[PDB]
């Protein structure tokens, strides 16, 4: 199901697209892992630090 | 001149930077290993490189 | 809105090995913008001179036998793509070296045309041994801008069917190293600007002062459309 | 909030008291920020006194851990609801839904030791859109009204200072409604008396001459923490059990 | 032992680098010194490998 | 910038004693009691005696040799 | 070492456009055109609103009462306001609303240099017809993010605390991807054509941008020609 959205979108079968640095333009040899993901900032401030 | 920050003082500071040597000991250090000595180089943030 | 102008360059200088720049101020990536842009442009947009063919005359192989060489036709080769020349108003000269005897076959051997310079006629380009050792080539030097391996080039005349060439990697490089590096900058009160600092390289065929002053006129050549 | 959840998401703004819901359903009327006033459709409205709802929001207040809380009107003017749905967003919430955080395009790729094991690289669109930020809102208390060596009263006499520091403090000494303090100022001034063995017999007459407090009373008041650099939004007062305060 | 061993991230940058394979652009040629390989690979016109 | 001080094994090589020599120089040289002889690089004086004892110029031999010289330059 | 060419803008929308040159030369034109990218995401004069003195507000942390948002969120609203400047780098406008509607921007006082880019961006929503919220909004010109915060240390003794600022990110561009091909012209082997695919939040014009950008990359060749 999960392959089949990455084809119901126009993504990538795999979901690893080949980069190009912003600090240089070249691509990133074998297709890099790329998408999404849900972060979460924790309560941990450096000026309580 | 401290007191408003002058660029002035900045570069006194500088001259007192230069090649003065430095202790860095941290706190969860149990062994002699989280001791040592560097060299100070101008960093505009809140922790230590 | 207000802009910056670059100033302060030490150049660091050390005869013939490394220059390095060092140019304050800079911002937010614009050690990347310039860093990154000489390399590219020293690696495959640099005019040079370097040899391209190399015609020995009768072995057209790296792998076989000179009788009076302690060296290997291969070794000889290497050599040749590594000889540092340099010409003014031609394009493409082929020399031709006639050597005999013990002793190490040196640049200055070849024939000098009134334009072909050999900047290091002390570069040894094959190791001569004992008794006859009749070598003589027919070398072809050329003009081009940047590096034509050989991989990328199979030659469509004598390497594609028959022999009669070798084919080497010509160097049109007058560099040898580029090694850039971005380290905090300090303007007094102000934040952390960023210092350009680049290690770089030349041969011979050129020195340091002079390769910046002509990769900047082409900078200029390849921004002329705006500014 | 999540894009991808497993469907707890309202779940835990129901189950939660974090975000103000509805007991009745119908046409909100006035909706404001601090204030929701609803008109309740017939099918359930009251047959007692009608039936006109409110939900009150806490707008930037504090938590335990000193924390901005603040419930975001979700509904807008002219919009029904139902018995059981939203009309504030508490911390961390998005539509009632927990939206703990926010979800970026993550990569995995070795980059210049800016991702050493433990080492975290982030784009600074972050913080230019200052996306993940936080408030953190204070709390301080202050002592006044009385202390067995004199009766303390609010700012008064304040010396050790001019006119400058009063540019916030008021008709009463009392920072501002919204004022920029930092570094070493004042929040409110408080007043204390001194003593007996330290008097001068120099400064004993003439402290029977030139009025009834002298040179006794001083300024100890209660000062912006040392280090901060923040903004006074709301000012909680108890005045005297029995007795009001002067005016503000 | 020089106690500092490489731990993960530097070792990988140094393990893609020396490390050897069948198929590679430009695998046969020859150079007369790694500098000009420096600016053989920087640029791109074979595998490092 | 300074490598390693393993030159300064190879003249004076106690690691400890380096330390307390070398720093009484340093003090000196504060203290308008004397100035150095081995040109600064902007190194402060630490750094300065540390070239010092490297070259060999101004080890502990040198050192007590001016501490009498100026028991000469005092007394007369 | 033939010059290099744009061709016409290909306008396909106001917010974003793509530009092509023809006349590049091997390499130049990939390393040039990541060059321009960092150029053209920080060299770029932008308009940012840096102090908004609002009518019954001494601080953010309040709502205006006859408002739907916050005050807060009505700042970053206004962050999310494109606008355009002519002639002076800054202007104070005043907002005027007053009845019940997502308040669009156009009913702002109407400077003949303020040049909003869609006068339909609801920066807050009004909820009742009595409440006539006003405020002066000082936006000015600038270039890269300068917040309020690395300003608010000179300060100017800022007093009047109805005064409340917000962070002046001063960027147009957004987006920007290089598309480098083979350029096909009957005289050459293969130049280099890049198509600029650019995004921009629709204030400065390209072209005015290029050449603008193109000149201080000028300003950063001025020391790389001084030797």
């Amino acid at each position: 199901e999960i392959k089949e959205l990455l084809k119901l979108g126009d993504l990538p079968t795999s979901g690893q697209i080949r980069l190009y640095d912003g600090r240089t333009g070249e691509q990133f040899e074998r297709p890099v892992t790329v998408g999404y993901m849900y972060m979460l900032k924790l309560n941990h401030l450096v000026d309580d630090k | 001149m401290v007191e408003r920050e002058e660029a002035v003082v900045w570069d006194i500071l500088d001259e007192v930077i230069r090649e003065h040597p430095v202790l860095l000991n941290r706190a969860p250090t149990l062994h002699r290993l989280g001791i040592q000595a560097f060299e100070p180089v101008l960093i505009e943030g809140k922790a230590i490189q | 809105t207000e802009f910056l102008k670059p100033r302060l360059v030490d150049i660091e200088q050390v005869s013939s090995t490394h220059a390095k720049v060092t140019l304050e101020p800079l911002e937010r990536g614009f050690g990347h913008t310039l860093g990154n842009a000489l390399r590219r442009i020293l690696l495959s947009s640099m005019p040079g001179c370097a040899v391209t063919e190399v015609e020995i005359d009768g072995v057209l192989h790296e792998y076989s036998t000179k009788e009076g060489v302690q060296e290997d036709i291969l070794e000889i080769l290497l050599n040749l793509k590594g000889l540092a020349v340099r010409v003014q108003g031609k394009d493409e000269v082929i020399l031709t070296l006639n050597k005999s005897g013990i002793g190490p076959v040196t640049a200055a051997d070849i024939t000098h045309d009134g334009d072909v310079e050999i900047v290091k006629p002390q570069h040894v380009i094959c190791h001569l041994t004992d008794e006859n050792a009749s070598i003589s080539m027919r070398i072809k030097v050329q003009r081009g801008r940047g590096y034509v391996p050989a991989s990328t080039r199979i030659h469509s005349e004598e390497d594609e069917r028959p022999i009669g060439r070798l084919l080497v990697d010509a160097c049109y490089s007058p560099v040898e190293r580029i090694a850039y590096n971005v380290e905090a900058a300090r303007v007094e009160q102000r934040t952390d600007l960023d210092k350009l600092v680049i290690e770089m390289e030349t041969n011979g065929t050129i020195d340091p002062e002079e390769a910046i002053r002509r990769a900047a006129t082409i900078l200029a050549e390849q921004l002329e459309a705006f500014v | 909030k999540p894009l991808v959840g497993t469907g707890m998401e309202r779940a835990v703004a129901v189950d939660s008291g974090v975000t103000a819901v509805a007991k009745r359903g119908g046409v909100v009327q006035y909706v404001d920020a601090s204030r929701i006033v609803i008109k309740v459709n017939e099918d359930e409205m009251y047959p007692g006194e009608a039936g006109i709802d409110i939900y009150n929001l806490t707008k930037y207040t504090r938590s335990n851990q000193n924390t901005c809380i603040n419930q975001m009107p979700c509904v807008s003017l002219g919009e029904p609801v139902e018995r059981g749905d939203v009309l504030a967003d508490g911390p961390s919430t998005d539509l009632g839904e927990l939206a703990l955080g926010q979800n970026m395009r993550v990569a995995f790729m070795p980059w210049n030791g800016y991702n050493f094991e433990d080492s975290i690289l982030v784009s600074e669109r972050v913080v230019q859109e200052d996306r993940f930020t936080t408030i953190h809102i204070q709390e301080l208390a202050c002592v006044s009204r009385d202390t067995k060596l004199g009766p303390e009263e609010i700012t008064a006499d304040i010396p050790n200072v001019g006119e400058a520091a009063l540019s916030k403090l008021d008709e009463s000494g009392i920072v501002y409604i919204g004022a920029e303090v930092t570094g070493g100022d004042i929040l409110v001034g408080k007043v204390t008396p001194k003593g007996e063995t330290q008097l001068t017999p120099e400064e004993k007459l003439l402290r029977a001459i030139f009025g009834e407090k002298a040179s006794d009373v001083k300024d100890s008041s209660l000062r912006v923490p040392n280090g901060v650099s923040g903004t006074v939004i709301d000012v909680q007062v108890f005045t005297r059990d029995g007795v009001e305060k002067d005016k503000r | 032992e020089p106690i500092i061993v490489p731990s993960q991230d530097v070792v990988l940058g140094l393990y893609y680098m020396t490390r050897d394979c069948v198929n590679a652009k430009g695998e046969g040629m020859v150079l007369t010194g790694p500098k000009e390989a420096e600016r053989l690979y920087r640029s791109g016109l074979a595998s490092l490998h | 910038a300074r490598v390693t001080v393993q030159d300064a094994v190879e003249k004076i090589g106690n690691r400890f004693d380096l330390v307390l020599v070398a720093a009484r120089r340093a003090r000196q040289m504060q203290v308008g009691g004397k100035d150095p002889l081995v040109p600064e690089e902007n190194d402060k004086t630490t750094v300065i005696a540390l070239r010092e004892i490297e070259e060999g110029l101004i080890n502990n031999q040198i050192l007590d040799v001016r501490e009498r010289q100026e028991q000469q330059e005092q007394e007369a």
